[PDB]
Formats: structure tokens, sequence, C-alpha cells
């Protein structure tokens, strides 16, 4: 059994009221009232920070003993070191 | 913008698996009142069977073509 | 495979992976030579290798790392070296397989001696 | 979401809802439309086979057996439309469904924009403090003095009167 | 921008199809280049010798 | 990719469209108020199927308690409008 | 120290002969200036401690308690302001005077050198608290709550006094650091065991042991917000200070006369963290949270290790701040809804979108989100108890889990559902209470940045 | 274009 | 066939209480619905009522909190299984944990006394 | 040892910047999504370099930045271990979060 | 404001009490059933079905929606565990007795088969690897001044 006539009238009234509430929730124009890029971004978001960071490192992180501890660089036969003008000799005859 | 709706005088069961289903439901003695709705698909731009080859070997034509081109260029340059 | 031959057939005449050098080495080898090492401890330690990696082929691995650090911006220029290292590792694997087969044959000897 | 269940569902309603759920689970099981139509027609034949029957006891028995068959043959991961319970959007915009009274606390410099909006909101209240007293009498006077009562509501029988208890069915937020 | 379509196959721009075709063709070009130059990596480059094909001289076993 | 809003005439078009596609009774003669039992003589089972087709068309469910009361395309359109909050 | 106490004593006339419109403002501003001046105590350039007189002294353990005490005052002033707003000028001046007296007595008992002065002040802290709880509560069980509080405390405190006399007689002084430079070992006899029990039960009650925790939830639930804050922050710390100071002479008894309390603490931790899952009153939930947190402090004092004491101090201060914050957050709603029931109001974070952050961070702390001093304390307590015995980690993990559960429960049943749209009386958030929450949080950030001021005696 | 209800946020 | 459980309850379909048409069933249903509707009407005469500045109360919620909080001891009665549950829950686990910790501590201490332990790098506690 | 560490900490400075504009008043006068996406983009471009220097040298670094506490023979400090895993995962995750932000 | 006549009380031992209790809790004196008298504080509080809030109707426009519970309805003593963010008693196609059995069986069989594969492992036919300098005795910790137990690795 469908909507009784009282229910139908109820729904029609609530419908004509909601379709007015929404039309009112709409709003007029003129409201709400109110009273190169790559390079500039690069500068102002990389360089300045990079300057500050280089300062911090060079003068508060390398002046201290064990703050920047690099591993040792791989060395192979023939690689002539430069801090002593040295040369390590090559390997043995490879069987084949 | 105002929307349109095409005529319902074109969505027909003929020439689709809906027709075979109708054959079966007739063999059993029945009818389907809705097939014309589902028949908007199965015809038109949506028509045709897609295959696992169809989806996997997409681009393969020009892929192989450019592959052979680069192979010949490599043989040239030695 | 050895799996079946051990877990279903005679399990006592098939070797055990953890006891391969069990028998004496020269039971069939006169003046059995040693496996040589043509890479020096220092030559291998100054290169910062890894202890799973400074095996009998660390010399070709050293050449590989060298030819890689050099010619770097252009990778793929370390194929002739990579092949050599892969080959030496394959030959080591072959020697291991042959040790396995040796020990299985010696198990055959022990089961045929009685 | 707009009405209230009756004190008890009738055999008709039970059977209809069983049919609907059975068809939804048939859809879940059969992914293709041809298959769905085939087996839906089969199921409707199974149903119509017992539409002109009237023995209430045998009917209730058939129903008690069909519900068990359904529980035994139901898809355990059925299709639920997103915005419906069990769906991936049920109660998703309740975060933005802010009520209307939250504007009575706004600051003059906030309603200074949208001035044409708030003027309407005002007279929508004038339409409420007047339409309130007569909405009670219409309930008082339309009361069943025999005790019986249910969750229904009447419309207004006049020119100017409004349905009793409207402010919350009206004024409710969009769904979006 | 586009116009919705109802119960029909919509209008298809050219970019969204050409770009997909390009990506697929590039993937297959890569697969082919590789399978040509480095086939071993999926097939093999170091055979598996047949056990017992050796000689008792090697892997010495006395009689 | 946002889909367009709804309209009352659009819902009317779509509903009458589905009902025209329907075959069991509807002889392609459907006014907005073609009651299913009185004007067309349908069954509650056919009504169930009709509501399910409306759902498969619009993308949402109709609770059974409220679908047991829809017998006219106009009632269907009104329920759908109340649910989707149309005609702002 | 007198430069800290004399102005606190002068805040009283200011309060009484200030006009009915500027008393709040003036007393709050000057309380803030007192909090500022109290930082002289942090000028500790050597391992030697401060001694201004025969009657006063400061340590790395008493300084933070003192500064937190001088800081909480203006916050309590601000928080007790919306209520008792209609109440008469005289009544609200009385309230302010109660607060100030609590401040002064707590500063004194943290800066004291003699156990008996510590005692008279740790027992004079009752009058103002009882008066605040009974004269400004809203329910009818605040009377029974005050009874419970008062009498638990006194029943625990009498034998402490008797033990102090016994000591003052055996030794000739009750002075600290003399009781240290002259302490002797004991005989492990029953008389000395009962001496231990006496010295301890007062503090084990003032910081709720599991079995005698039946005065804290009452007092909180029935007390106003300033009472709740001070009770949660400092009155639960008097016991810790007292035990850290009195455990030096009871050696070597606590090696075996401490097991029962370690057990009770490690178990009641779980058995209260669980109540925090099924309690309906937000205030009682937070009370049981305080209990589950003070259990760690107890168990860490009992084992007497440097890491343990460090964690005890860190967690003391951190929990003080966090509990005050949570209490004030619940009060913000109570002032708007007049119901401590948590599940009543829901779906906030929609109309109060910012206070939902303060709600969240106070929860991130309570569940020990790093980097935070709550965790820098819990972790070290856990390590100390793991060295004690490795099987404590089980109960520690259980408590961690339950904490992470009930914190987010408290968050979600209030701020992360959908709104009770029938709540017309949700007056927007006051700048005053937003400032309360900010003043609670920011110091936690700063103490997390510089936790060297918070380790304690050992470190 | 429509109106989105919101709390104050000014306070 | 579906075996119901206290954690996977029985549905409404398979509940023979449903499909019951006895008047002693339908009348009860109608009365329950009448009560429900009376309460809903009462509550909606307060929700939408203008001139309402405050919120709505929930006497049911108040009753529930009062029962779960303060109506406990006035109805408490010592009984068997009650004294026993209390004593066990209170003491048993404490004894268990006490013996665990004591065994561990004693073992550790005797090990250390004998010197049979390795405390390498332990310089914090 | 100046370029590596600077490039390691610069990505953190960058990632932080958006959240700093999130507390400022510029949000309502900026395109925060585009700005954050560009920040992520430049963070990825920066992280690309340490990857090159590692692939070249295979050198790992330890970088202690700030002293937090000293607890009786137990220090705690901010310490970054730039190794293969870290420097590669950083690049991958940034390259992905870029796409994800867009 | 409330009153001792509106609030709960003690166990009803007469229908004169059951009537008032049920009319207060807003139930009917038949459906109302108090908790047994085991001295546990319950008193006259309703004993209601141990069903969760998932079972209820989602399509109904309730008053307390997140709880799915009306205004004056009597509240379940164990709501805090059925508030729908928690325990779910809603039914299941499969049944407890069979689902528990299936899960336990899957887990236990998989564990047993892990142990079977541990007893009978899988491997490849090769000998152990060989590292020259006494399995790298020096590098691998070792001790420089002392000497290792020398080991040899032969060819083939
Ligand atoms: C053209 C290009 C030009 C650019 C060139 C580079 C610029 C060079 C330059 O300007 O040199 C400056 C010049 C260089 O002198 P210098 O050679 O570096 O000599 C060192 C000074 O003698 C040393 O004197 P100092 O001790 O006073 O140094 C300033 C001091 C600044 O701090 C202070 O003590 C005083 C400032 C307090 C602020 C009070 C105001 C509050 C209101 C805001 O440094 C700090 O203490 C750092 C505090 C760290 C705060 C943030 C830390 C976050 C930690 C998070 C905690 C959680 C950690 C968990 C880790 C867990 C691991 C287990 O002077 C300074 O260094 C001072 C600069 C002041 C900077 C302040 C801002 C620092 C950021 C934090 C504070 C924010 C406020
Ligand atoms: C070991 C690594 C080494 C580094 C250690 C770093 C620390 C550990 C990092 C790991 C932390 C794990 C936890 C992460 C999750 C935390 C949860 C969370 O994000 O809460 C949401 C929180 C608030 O966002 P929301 O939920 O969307 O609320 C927005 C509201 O609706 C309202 O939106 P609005 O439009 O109004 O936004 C404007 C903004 C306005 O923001 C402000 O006004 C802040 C005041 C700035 C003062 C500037 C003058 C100097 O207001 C807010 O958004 C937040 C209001 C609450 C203030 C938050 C204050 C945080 C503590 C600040 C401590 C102050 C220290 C300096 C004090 C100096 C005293 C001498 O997120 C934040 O935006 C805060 C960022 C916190 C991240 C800190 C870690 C940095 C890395
Ligand atoms: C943030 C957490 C790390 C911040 C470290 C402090 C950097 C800001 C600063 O104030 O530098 C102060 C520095 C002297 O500091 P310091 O040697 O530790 O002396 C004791 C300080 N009371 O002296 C200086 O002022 C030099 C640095 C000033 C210029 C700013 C440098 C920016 C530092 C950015 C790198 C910090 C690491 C960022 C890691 C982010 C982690 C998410
Ligand atoms: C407008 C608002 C005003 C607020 C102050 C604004 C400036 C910020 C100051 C805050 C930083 C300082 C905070 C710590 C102050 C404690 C230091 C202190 O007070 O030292 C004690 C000193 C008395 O020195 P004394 O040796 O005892 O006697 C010799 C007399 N020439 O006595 C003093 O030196 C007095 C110090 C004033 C403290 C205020
Ligand atoms: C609801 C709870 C119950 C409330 C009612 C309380 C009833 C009170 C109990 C009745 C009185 C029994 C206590 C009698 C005290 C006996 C004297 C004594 O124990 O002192 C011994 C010890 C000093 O001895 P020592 O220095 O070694 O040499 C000899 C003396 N020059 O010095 C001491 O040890 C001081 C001992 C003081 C008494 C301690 C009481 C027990 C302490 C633990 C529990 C505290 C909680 C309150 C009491 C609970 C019930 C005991
Ligand atoms: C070979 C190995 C094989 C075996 C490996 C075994 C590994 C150990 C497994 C332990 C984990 C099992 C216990 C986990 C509890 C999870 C509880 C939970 O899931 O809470 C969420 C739950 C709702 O979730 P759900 O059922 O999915 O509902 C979705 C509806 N669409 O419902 C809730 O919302 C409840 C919210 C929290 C309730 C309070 C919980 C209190 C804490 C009790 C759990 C912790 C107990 C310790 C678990 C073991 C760890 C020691």
């Amino acid at each position: 059994s469908g909507y009784t006539p009282d229910e139908k009238l109820r729904l029609q009234q609530l419908r004509e009221l909601r379709r007015r509430w929404l039309k009112d929730q709409e709003l007029s124009p003129r409201e709400p009232v109110l009273p190169y890029r790559s390079s500039l971004f690069a500068v102002s978001h990389v360089l300045i920070p990079m300057w500050f960071v280089h300062y911090y490192v060079k003068y508060h992180m390398a002046t201290k003993p064990y703050t920047i501890v690099s591993s040792k660089p791989r060395i192979f036969p023939g690689d002539t070191i430069l801090e002593t003008g040295e040369v390590i000799p090559p390997m043995r005859d490879f069987p084949d | 913008g105002k929307m349109e709706l095409p005529d319902y005088r074109q969505w027909k069961i003929e020439g689709t698996p809906l027709e075979t289903v109708q054959k079966k439901l007739a063999a059993r003695g029945l009818r389907d009142p809705w097939a014309r709705n589902e028949a908007w698909r199965y015809m038109g731009g949506f028509a045709g069977n897609i295959t696992f080859p169809s989806v996997i070997l997409k681009g393969f034509k020009w892929g192989f073509a450019a592959f052979v081109v680069a192979l010949g260029a490599e043989y040239f340059l030695d | 495979a050895h799996l079946t031959r051990r877990y279903l057939w005679d399990a006592s005449v098939e070797p055990d992976p953890e006891k391969i050098p069990s028998f004496p080495p020269d039971l069939g080898f006169p003046e059995r030579k040693e496996r040589v090492m043509v890479a020096t401890q220092q030559e291998m330690m100054d290169a910062q290798l890894t202890l799973q990696q400074r095996d009998y082929c660390a010399h070709y691995l050293i050449r590989l790392l060298k030819c890689k650090r050099d010619s770097f911006p252009n990778f793929l220029a370390c194929k002739h070296e990579q092949h050599d290292w892969d080959y030496c590792e394959h030959l080591d694997y072959v020697k291991r397989m042959k040790e396995f087969e040796r020990e299985r044959r010696l198990l055959q000897r022990k089961k045929r001696r009685a | 979401a707009f009405c209230a269940p009756p004190a008890y569902l009738t055999h008709q309603q039970k059977v209809l809802r069983l049919y609907k759920r059975a068809l939804r689970h048939l859809e879940s099981w059969c992914i293709h439309r041809d298959k769905y139509r085939y087996f839906a027609c089969l199921m409707r034949a199974r149903f119509e086979e017992h539409k002109n029957e009237k023995d209430m006891m045998r009917a209730t028995q058939l129903l008690r057996e069909a519900e068990e068959e359904f529980w035994q043959n139901q898809h355990p991961q059925p299709y639920i439309f997103p915005d419906s319970p069990g769906g991936t959007s049920f109660e998703r915009y309740e975060c933005y469904k802010v009520p209307e009274w939250c504007l009575d606390y706004w600051h003059p410099s906030e309603k200074a924009m949208y001035p044409d909006y708030f003027s309407k909101r005002e007279q929508w209240k004038k339409l409420r403090m007047e339409s309130w007293d007569r909405e009670v009498k219409q309930l008082q006077e339309e009361t069943s003095p025999d005790g019986i009562m249910t969750e229904a509501l009447p419309p207004a029988r006049r020119e100017g009167d409004l349905p009793p208890l409207w402010w919350h069915i009206v004024t409710r937020p969009r769904e979006r | 921008h586009i116009q919705p379509r109802y119960r029909e196959f919509p209008q298809l721009t050219r970019s969204q199809v050409i770009q997909g075709e390009f990506l697929s063709s590039l993937m297959w070009f890569w697969i082919l280049w590789r399978f040509w130059h480095d086939s071993d990596a999926v097939l093999g480059h170091f055979s598996y010798p047949d056990p017992s094909q050796w000689t008792d001289e090697e892997l010495g076993i006395p009689p | 990719s946002d889909a367009p809003p709804l309209t009352l005439d659009g819902i009317k078009d779509r509903v009458l469209y589905v009902l025209k596609l329907y075959d069991k009774i509807d002889p392609e003669k459907l006014s907005v108020n073609s009651h299913f039992m009185k004007d067309l003589g349908l069954d509650s089972l056919d009504q169930v199927e009709i509501i399910m087709a409306m759902e498969d068309e619009f993308g949402f469910e109709i609770p059974d308690i409220d679908a047991e009361k829809l017998m006219c395309p106009q009632e269907i359109v009104d329920y759908i409008a109340d649910k989707k909050d149309v005609y702002e | 120290m007198l430069k800290i106490i004399l102005p606190s004593l002068m805040l009283l006339p200011l309060t009484w002969l200030s006009s009915p419109k500027k008393t709040w403002t003036n007393v709050t501003s000057y309380s803030f200036l007192i909090s500022l001046t109290s930082l002289t105590l942090l000028w500790q350039t050597d391992e030697n401690y401060k001694n201004f007189s025969n009657m006063f002294s400061s340590d790395p353990l008493s300084t933070p308690l003192i500064i937190l005490t001088a800081w909480l005052l203006p916050l309590m002033l601000m928080a007790s302001q919306n209520h008792l707003k209609k109440d008469n000028n005289v009544l609200q001046k009385l309230y302010i005077s109660m607060l100030i007296s609590l401040q002064i007595l707590l500063i004194m008992t943290f800066s004291a050198t003699e156990l008996i002065m510590f005692y008279i002040l740790f027992e004079a802290t009752l009058i103002p608290t009882l008066i605040i709880i009974t004269r400004w509560g809203n329910q009818t069980e605040r009377l029974n709550a005050g009874i419970y509080f008062l009498f638990y405390t006194l029943i625990g405190s009498i034998p402490l006094l008797i033990a102090l006399i016994l000591i003052q007689n055996h030794v000739g002084t009750l002075n600290l650091m003399i009781l240290s430079f002259t302490t002797h070992t004991l005989d492990a006899s029953w008389s000395n065991n009962l001496l231990w029990l006496a010295c301890m039960m007062a503090f084990l009650i003032k910081m709720p042991l599991y079995g005698v925790h039946l005065w804290l939830p009452k007092a909180h639930v029935e007390a106003p917000i300033a009472g709740s804050m001070i009770l949660a922050a400092i009155l639960l710390k008097l016991g810790s200070y007292g035990m850290i100071r009195i455990s030096i002479i009871l050696d070597p008894l606590t090696k075996y006369m401490a097991y029962p309390f370690i057990l009770l603490s490690l178990w009641g931790m779980i058995m209260t963290s669980s109540i925090c899952l099924r309690q309906t009153d937000l205030k009682s939930l937070i009370a049981y949270s305080s209990v589950s947190h003070m259990a760690l402090v107890i168990a860490s004092i009992m084992i007497q290790t440097p890491w343990s004491f460090m964690g005890a101090t860190m967690l003391m201060i951190a929990h003080g701040l966090t509990s005050s914050l949570l209490f004030c957050l619940a009060n913000s709603n109570y002032e708007r809804i007049h119901s401590r029931t948590m599940i009543m109001a829901r779906g906030l974070q929609m109309v109060f979108p910012l206070m939902a952050t303060w709600w969240l961070m106070a929860s991130l702390a309570n569940l020990a989100l790093p980097p935070s001093i709550n965790l820098m304390g819990e972790l070290f307590i856990t390590m100390s108890l793991f060295s004690w015995s490795n099987f404590t980690i089980i109960l520690m993990g259980i408590n961690i889990i339950i904490t992470g559960m009930y914190s987010m429960y408290m968050i979600i049943t209030t701020q992360r559902g959908k709104l009770t749209n029938h709540m017309i009386n949700l007056q927007p958030s006051h700048t005053r209470e937003l400032t309360l929450m900010a003043l609670h949080m920011i110091p936690l950030i700063l103490l997390t940045t510089s936790p060297k001021l918070i380790t304690g005696l050992t470190m | 274009r429509l109106f989105v209800v919101k709390p104050s946020l000014y306070y | 066939k579906y075996k119901p459980a206290p954690l996977a309850t029985l549905p409404s379909t398979l509940d023979p209480a449903e499909y019951d048409v006895s008047p002693e069933t339908r009348r009860a249903q109608v009365e329950r619905l009448s009560i429900r509707a009376r309460l809903k009407r009462e509550y909606l005469l307060q929700y939408n009522d203008p001139k309402r500045v405050s919120h709505i109360e929930d006497p049911a919620l108040i009753r529930w909190t009062y029962a779960r909080s303060a109506n406990i001891y006035p109805n408490f009665r010592p009984t068997p299984k009650n004294s026993l549950l209390g004593a066990v829950a209170g003491f048993g686990p404490l004894i268990f944990w006490y013996y665990v910790f004591k065994t561990d501590r004693d073992r550790k201490e005797r090990l250390i006394q004998e010197g049979k332990l390795d405390r390498k790098f332990n310089i914090s506690y | 040892m100046n370029i590596f560490t600077t490039s390691i900490l610069l990505i953190f400075i960058l990632l932080l910047s958006p959240i700093l504009i999130s507390m400022s008043n510029l949000i309502k006068h900026i395109n925060f999504p585009l700005y954050t996406t560009t920040s992520i983009k430049f963070s990825f471009i920066i992280s690309l370099l340490p990857l090159l220097m590692f692939f070249h040298n295979n050198m790992e670094y330890m970088i202690t930045t700030w002293h937090w506490v000293t607890m009786n023979s137990m220090e705690l400090k901010m310490s970054f271990k730039t190794d293969f895993f870290s420097i590669l995962f950083t690049s991958v995750a940034l390259f992905v979060t870029w796409s994800i932000m867009q | 404001h409330m009153t001792k006549d509106m609030l709960p009380g003690s166990y009803p031992r007469t229908p004169e009490e059951r009537a008032a209790a049920a009319k207060k809790y807003n139930m009917r004196v038949e459906d109302y059933e108090p908790y047994p008298d085991d001295g546990m504080g319950y008193g006259d509080y309703p004993m209601l079905p141990n069903r969760s809030q998932h079972e209820r109707d989602p399509w109904y426009q309730w008053d307390h929606s997140e709880l799915r519970m009306n205004w004056g309805e009597p509240i379940h003593w164990d709501l805090d565990m059925y508030i729908r963010n928690r325990v779910d008693t809603s039914p299941t196609p499969v049944s407890w007795d069979v689902m528990c059995k299936h899960l336990f069986g899957f887990v236990a069989f998989m564990v047993f088969m892990f142990w079977v594969g541990h007893v009978f492992p899988s491997y490849q036919p090769v000998g152990p690897k060989q590292y020259p300098y006494n399995n790298l005795y020096l590098e691998r910790g070792g001790d420089p001044t002392k000497e290792p137990e020398p080991v040899v690795h032969y060819d083939i």
C-alpha cells in the first residue's frame, strides 16, 4: 500500500519547504564580500638555506672531532695516493 | 548544459548473447522483460570481444618496429 | 635427485652436506696440490671488501670495482670484467660439486667394501 | 531513512524482502548481465510457482525453509552500494554536515559577508516562532485517546499552517 | 570541459590514447632490446655439467 | 571528472526511459502518473524489480520500507529528489 | 628562597585590598612574575647544592617541583575564573587566598631541610584542599571525598611522625645531608622493618598505591578544576619527594622490604589502565591514568638506581603538566555541558577544530610519543626494572598497550565521531582556555628540548 | 554556487 | 547448519519468534511500538522546539551511569564465589609474580657471587 | 665532506619549510599544494647528488648534528648514518611522494 | 533534576516493585527481567539481550545515531563494548564451530609441515665454501700474536 493521502500531503509540504530552504541557501553574486618562478624559488628556498647549512657545517661540525666521520675510500693496485706521493704495486700474474 | 537521451527504439536484443539467453529461457518456457535495458551495452562502441593478447600486446607493433630500427642503426655504427 | 636418493632410498650411502671433507683428502690423490691465492691480504683489505666476498676470486672482483669506479658516468662498461668474476665463481661452484661427487663415490667404495 | 517500521512486518513484506536480497546475492554471484537475467528469471519462476497459494501454515513453512536455503547459499562478500551501510562512503561527509545553529555564534565581521543570506535566515525564524504553538495543538487535538500510538505524523489542514515537527527534516544539510 | 554521454561510448581525446600507446610501445621496445642483448639473464649462460660424466682420475677414487 | 548535478526533468527522462524499456506490461504508454497496479496492473514483484532497476540506474539503494510504497514514477522522482537534494 | 616566599605572602593583601575588578588581573600578573623569579634556582654551575639558611635548601630535585608549583598558580587562577564568576567578590578572594596558601606551603615543603618541617607542611596542605573541594564542589559526595582524602592521609602520616621522633632521639637531628653523612647500616630486625613501614606508608598513600587509591578518583571527580590540577600535579609528588629523601637512611632494608609494593605497583598499573577503558567519567578515567603512572614512580623509587630516579623525576613533572592539561580540557566541556559523561558529547573537532589538537597532543604525551619526557622517563624506568628482573617487560608492555588504547578511546569518543547536533549551548572556545592549554604544552616542548634540568640528583 | 555552513573560526 | 553462538548471534530470519502470529505476540509488538513512538514524540517536542537555549538531557544515560558507578555497594552482598573471586583476583597473581621475580633475583645473585656471570660493558643500571 | 652533508640536511630544511608556512598566515594567500610539491621536487633533485657520489666512491658517513643530553656515561644526540640504504631510499621515497602529491 | 524515585534501586522482590521498575526504565513488566541476585551491585537494572549495535537498523533515523539507540530507551549495561567501534555480535554465514576448526587446522598443519621440511630440508649438491687464510682467521677477529689451527683447501 502506497502513501496514504495524509502522508502524500505531508511529503508535498516538506518538499515545497526544502526546495525553498535550498533556493535560499543559494547566494547572490558580489559576495562573499572581501576587502622566473623556478629561479626565484630556487634562490629563496635553496640558496639561503644552503648558505646557513654550509656555515653551520664548516664552523660548528668540522671544528669538532668526531662529528663528520667518513668511511675510508676504496684503494686498488696502481692507485697512487696523493697525501704521501706513494704508489702501491700491482697484483700477481693471473692464471688462465 | 541540457542533457539528451537517445531513442529507446534502437536498444534491441537481436545480435547479442541476450538473444541466446532468450533462446534458453524459451526452451524452459519463460521471458525476460529487462533485456532491452542491459542491451545498451553489448552493442556500439562497447561491442566486440577483448582478449588477453589484445591488452598485453598493445604497442608491440611500433615497439618492434623501433627495436628493428635501432638494431639496424647499431649494426651500421658497429 | 639426491633429495629422493637420500630421503627415500638408502640414506646412509648418500653424503651429508655438512660433512663433505670428512674422508682424508689424498685417498686417491698423489701429491694433491693446494688451491692457490693470487690476491694479497693488504690488496684485499685496502679495497674495503666484505668477508663473504674476499674469497679466491677477490682479484677479479678488485678489477671489477676498479673498472667500475673508473668510467663511472657510463655504467654498462663493466661487462667483460663481470663475466670473468661470474666465471671464476662458476668454476668454484664446479669444484664444490666435484667434491660432493667425490665423497659420494667414496661412500660407494665403503658400501662395496662389505 | 524517511519512515518508521510497523509494529510487525507482514508475510508479503517478508517475502518481498527475501526476493530482493536473493536477487542482490544472485547479482553478487553472477558477474555478467546475461547470467544475471537468466537466473533472475529462473528465480522469479521459482517464486511465481507459489503465488496463488493461500494455506498460511504451508506458506510460513516454505518461507522458513527458503530463508535457510538463502543463509546456506548467500555470497559472503556481496555488493553494497558505496553510500549505503557497509559501503566505502557510508558516513563519509558527516564531517562536513555541520548543523544550522552553528551560525548563531558567528561574529558580526563574519556575517558581514553573505548579508543577503543571513537576512533570509532571520525571517526563516520569524516563520518558526509563529508556526510553533499551532503545531502542538494539532498533535494534542489529533491524539488517539484509546492509548494506541505510532511514529507517524499528520500534515497541516489550513492555509498558513505547516506540518508539525518540520524544522529538522527541513534545514538538514546536503549529502554531497 | 567534455560533454557527458549516456548509454554510449564517449568522445575520446587524442592525448590520453597516444600517451598510453607510447608507454606500451616503449615497454615492449625495452623488453625486446634486453631479451636481445642479455638473453642469458632469463635463459642461462653457465651450463650444469652432468654428474657421473667425469672421470675417476679427477675427483680421485681408488679401486 | 566531477559528474554534473541532477535535474527533475532529467530524473523524469531517465525513469520514463527505464519504464519504456520495461516489457512485461508497459505498452510504451507511460504518463508521469501511470500507477503500476491500477493503471498498468503490475505485481509487487514487478515493483521490486522496478525499484532495483532504478537503483542500478542512479547508483544508490532504496530502503525496502520506503520502496514498498512507491507505485508511481512521480513518487519515485520525488523520493530521489528528496534524497539527492536537487533544485536548490 | 625568601625572595620567592615573601612576595607570595604579599599576594594576599594585594588580593584583599584590590578592587573587585583588578584583583584577578593583578594577582595573575604578579604570580607570573613569581614564576619568573623562581628561575634563580636553576643557576647551578657546580655539583654543590644551594643552602640559603639552616631552614631552607634547594636541589636538582626540589628546584623543578618548586618551579612547576610557582607556574601552575596563575593557570589555576585563570581556570577557576569562569565558574565562581557570579559568586561574591569576598568568596572569590577567599578562593584566591586558598590557592596562594597552597603555593606557599608547597614551596616551603620542597625547599625544606628538616623532615619535621616537611611533615607539618605536607600535612597543612590539607586545609586548603579540603576547603576548596567541599565549599566549591557541585555534587553531594564531595564531603565523603574530603573525609576519605583527609583521613587516608592522616592515618598514613601519624606513624611517620613517630618514626621521625624515634630518629631525632637516636640521632640528634632530623637534618638532611647530616642524616646522610652519618647514616649507618641496620640490623634487619622487626623493629626496623616496622620503622620502614611507618616511614613509607604516608608517601605510598599520598601517591596512590594500588590498594589505597580510593581517595584520588573521588577527590578529582568531586573537586573543581584548580583542586584537580594541584592534586594531580604536586600533591601526588610530595610522597615521591619524601621517599627519595627518607630512603637514604633505611638501608639495607628496602632490598627485601620493597617486594610487596613493587608487585602491587606493577599489577595495579594494569588493573587501572584497564579501568581507563571502561570508565564512563572522563575525570575518573584521568585519575586512574594518574594512578597507573604513579605506580611506575613507586616501583622505581623502590629499586634505587640512578636511571630509576631520573625516570621518576622526569615522569613526575611530565605527568603533572599532562594531567593538568587533560583536566582543564575536560573542564572546558563541563563548563558547556554540565556532565562528566564522555559518550554524551561526541563529534567535536567540527565546531572546536583547534581544541581537538590540544586534546590530541595531551593524548600523544600520555601514550608516550617520542620525543617526550613522558617517554624519556618510562623508558629508563623500564630499563632499570629490566636490569632488576627481565620479566617486568611483560607487564610494562601490557601497560603500554592499554595506555595507547584508552588515550585514543578518550580522543575518539569526544572528538572523532559525528556531532550531537542537539547541542545548542556550545559557546565557542575562549581565548582564556586556549591560553591555558598553550601554557601547559609549550613548557613540555621546552623541557623536551632541554631535559638536563629534569634528570635529578644522580645525573 | 551555494553556501557552505561552517563554525566561527574567528575566536 | 548455522550453529548460533554468543558472539555470532542468530539472525532474525531463522528466529521462530519471528513468523509467530499469536495475538500474545502481535499485541506485545504493538505496545512496544507505541512506547517507542511516545518517547520519540516527547523527544521531538524538545529537539525542534524554539526558545531552547540549552541541550537535551538523557535520564536513561543518567540511570546507566548511576547504576554502573554508585548503586553497586548499596546492593553488594558477600557470598561464596564472591569472596573467592575477590580473594583470587586480588592475591593470586601477586603471589605468582612474586615467586617469578624472587627466583630470578636469587639465581642472578648467586651467579654473581660465584663470579660465573659475564657483565661485559654493563656500566649503567 | 661539505657538499654531502649540506645536501643531506637541505632536504630536511626544505621538507620543514612547508610546515613553517602552515603556521604562518600565507596559507590563505598561497597555493600550498603546488608550493609543497615544488619543495618535494627540489628535495628529490638535491637527494640525487649524494647518490652519485656514493655510486662513485662507495663512501658512507656518520653525521652527529646536535648534543641533546649526557646521562652519566650515555650520550644522546642527533645522528644520521648516510649509507647505501638511506641515500637510495630517500631518493625513491621523494620521487614517489612527488607523484603522490600531484 | 532527578530523584531517588527516578533513579535505580535494589532487587525487586514483589510485582509491586517490578511494575514500578519497568515503568521507570520505560519497558513493559513482561519484557522487563532483572539480573539474578548474586550480590554484585546490579540491583533492579534491566537484563537485556547481549546483542551489539551492528545488529540494529542502519536505515532508521535514530536520535543517537553513532550508538544506534533512541532517547529514553533503556541502555545496555555493556554498551561501552557494543558501541559499534568495538565487539560485533552480528551473525556470520559460516559458524563459529567450523570457522575456529578451519583456522586451527590451517595453522597447525602449516606448522607441522614446517617441521617436516626442517627434518627433510632442501639444498644443492656442493661442498662447503673455502676461504684461504684459515677461514680468514685474522680478519674474522682472530689474534695476531697467536697462530691458528691451519687448514688446507685442495684442488678439485
Ligand atoms: C584501617 C587501618 C587500621 C587503622 C587503625 C590503626 C590501629 C593502630 C595499630 C595498633 C597499635 C600497634 C602499633 C604499636 C607500636 C609498637 C611500637 C613499635 O612498633 O615501634 C618500634 C619501632 C622502633 O623500634 P626500635 O627503634 O628498633 O627500638 C625500640 C624502640 N626504641 O618503631 C616503629 O616501628 C613505629 C611503629 C608505629 C606503628 C606502625 C603501625 C604499622 C605500620 C604499617 C601500617 C600503617 C597504616 C596504619 C596502621 C594499620 C594497622 C597496623
Ligand atoms: C606462527 C605464528 C602464528 C600466531 C601468531 C600470533 C601473534 C599474536 C597475535 C596477537 C594479536 C591478537 C589480538 C589482537 C586484538 C585485536 C583487537 C581489534 O582488532 O580491535 C579492533 C576491533 C574491530 O576490528 P574489526 O573486527 O575488524 O571490525 C571491523 C568492522 N568492519 O574491535 C575493537 O575496536 C576493540 C578495540 C580495542 C579493545 C580493547 C583491547 C584491549 C587489549 C587486548 C588486546 C591485547 C592482548 C595481547 C595480545 C597479544 C600480545 C601479547
